[PDB]
């Protein structure tokens, strides 16, 4: 009954087509780096959610903002076992919630591979993220393992909520 | 739909009366366009342009005024822009939905895929105005599925990968090397060369195997029996399909149960089925008017049954056409064009 548009970023290899999949076929599907971006409908309850998985190599990035039109709502992976870069990704984001076309949207974000041993949790990346200081925003952060599922309904039932 | 009138308003704009016949040198063609057709180009030489515009105030801007052909280039590059800023999005959507639909249908085909590249959004961040590389991306495409039928992996993959690659050099030059600049311009002026020398006007080299046309038009429906035909198993189909204005590439490659049949529309993407059946499903509907309607919005004409054809289909040589040279004195073939590179290891600026 209600369409949501939603775009799904992150850096490389933070998991995001192995989401969109695992949501939409149900399945755990061996992918290479997104060069380009993948798209699927996925009916949840009420909502047509129509998800945009855009390829987060660097050099690619600078696309993203292509992808913004009549977008409700913003899904933003990180990889949660990525130290390194978890400064990276909040610069990344910051970059997106500044866009004016993104003003409205909301934001949900994925600390994927929960499994993986030196993870960071879901309160450590909140702070990293810089989410806290984030206002006139409606976010939210979800634990996730991307290859089991588990979190992803929760993420996205969150969403659903919101978008109703 | 405001957007269609006023897209519709600039079109008869850049083909206007002063050269009535569909003869004249359309002005897409000329140097002038094609330098005017960049970002963060109107604001520097079009009087009156602002970019808070809407589509409607650009192209009023467009039609009331007195502009040359690289001032009417950069209001085209501003105005396409946004228009496939506000459409490609939903286009995706739909031709995803039809290949899921079909993908997933009865028994699901699990090695069925889609790898969206719209070329009208990608050539337009990679500055270019000439309006549509339909004709040699269908080409290039034929050939990296000869090239794949023969063993080589993901060589048309890669081809549509390079396609975006590209279009974020080319739209944010200063944040890529030198190397990488001229290798995305090098890129696009490969294109070009292909429709500048089309080896179908090349008499020295057959490109091709047969031309079906006028008299024995194929329809969608013989597309798909020559693509799915069992008597080829083993061996590659390699179609090219002409609309009016417009190519697209259908195909089989592989043996058994690597066998796999595709479809290229450079407006949408590729998709391939392992299963013929489904293939057969996609392609229908695809042009269908029960269904996405493509063969009314690639125009096509119908023969006296009132099916639709397609002006012509070429049955390619896929291995000639693979070592076609589109430009004299450079050895490059279609495989080299394939292979050129964008991205390379220096690191982002
Ligand atoms: N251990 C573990 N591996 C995961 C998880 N989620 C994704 N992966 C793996 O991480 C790798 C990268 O995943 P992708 O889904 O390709 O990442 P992406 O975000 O789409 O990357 P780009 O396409 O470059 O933007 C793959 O090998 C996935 O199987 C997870 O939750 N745990
Ligand atoms: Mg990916």
């Amino acid at each position: 009954k209600k369409e949501m548009r939603i775009l799904m970023v992150g850096l490389d290899a933070a998991g995001k087509t192995t989401i969109l999949y695992k949501l939409k076929l149900g399945e755990i599907v061996t992918t290479i780096p997104t060069i380009g971006f993948n798209v699927e409908t996925v009916e949840y309850k009420n909502i047509s959610f129509t998800v945009w998985d855009v390829g987060g190599l660097d050099k690619i990035r600078p696309l993203w903002r292509h992808y913004f039109q009549n977008t409700q709502g913003l899904i933003f992976v990180v990889d949660s076992n990525d130290r390194e870069r978890v400064n990276e990704a909040r610069e990344e984001l910051m970059r997106m919630l500044a866009e004016d076309e993104l003003r409205d949207a909301v934001l949900l974000v994925f600390a994927n591979k929960q499994d993986l041993p030196n993870a960071m949790n879901a309160a450590e990346i909140t702070d990293k993220l810089g989410l806290h200081s984030l206002r006139h925003r409606n976010w939210y952060i979800q634990a996730t393992c991307a290859t089991s599922g588990d979190g992803l309904y929760e993420g996205l039932d969150w969403l659903a909520n919101q978008l109703e | 739909m405001g957007l269609e009138k006023d897209f519709k308003r600039y079109g008869d704009a850049l083909k206007p009366d002063t050269s009535v016949p569909g003869k004249s040198k359309d002005i897409r063609t000329t140097k002038d366009f094609l330098n005017g057709y960049k970002n963060d180009h109107a604001k520097e030489i079009v009087d009156g342009f602002r970019s808070d515009m809407s589509i409607k105030q650009l192209v009023d801007l467009f039609v009331k005024g007195s502009w040359s052909a690289e001032q009417k280039g950069a209001l085209a590059w501003e105005i396409e822009s946004r228009a496939l800023k506000v459409t490609f999005q939903n286009k995706s959507e739909k031709y995803n939905r039809l290949f899921r639909e079909i993908a997933s249908a009865g028994v699901v085909d699990a090695k069925a895929t889609e790898q969206l590249a719209p070329q009208l959004m990608l050539l337009n961040l990679s500055n270019d105005g000439f309006g549509g590389r339909s004709d040699p991306l269908s080409k290039l495409v034929l050939v990296a599925k000869q090239l794949e039928n023969d063993g080589q992996v993901g060589v048309a993959r890669q081809l549509l990968e390079k396609m975006y690659s590209a279009a974020a050099v080319l739209s944010n030059p200063t944040l890529y090397s030198d190397s990488e600049n001229a290798n995305a311009s090098k890129l696009l002026s490969s294109l070009a060369a292909i429709h500048a020398k089309n080896p179908m006007h090349d008499t020295s080299m057959k490109v091709w195997q047969e031309k079906l046309e006028g008299k024995q038009a194929l329809t969608v429906n013989g597309v798909v029996e020559k693509i799915t035909d069992a008597s080829a198993n083993g061996k590659p189909v390699l179609l090219e399909l002409d609309a009016p204005g417009h190519a697209m590439a259908a195909w089989a490659k592989g043996s058994g149960d690597d066998r796999v049949y595709g479809f290229y529309d450079p407006n949408a993407g590729i998709v391939e089925f392992s299963s013929a059946e489904k293939f057969g499903d996609y392609l229908t509907r695809f042009f269908g008017k029960s269904d996405l309607n493509m063969a009314q919005s690639y125009k096509l004409g119908k023969n006296d049954a009132g099916e639709a054809i397609f002006n012509r289909v070429v049955v390619m040589d896929g291995n000639t056409l693979a070592s076609y040279k589109p430009t004299f004195g450079d050895k490059t073939t279609m495989q080299g064009i394939l292979d050129l590179p964008v991205f390379d290891a220096t690191p982002m600026k």
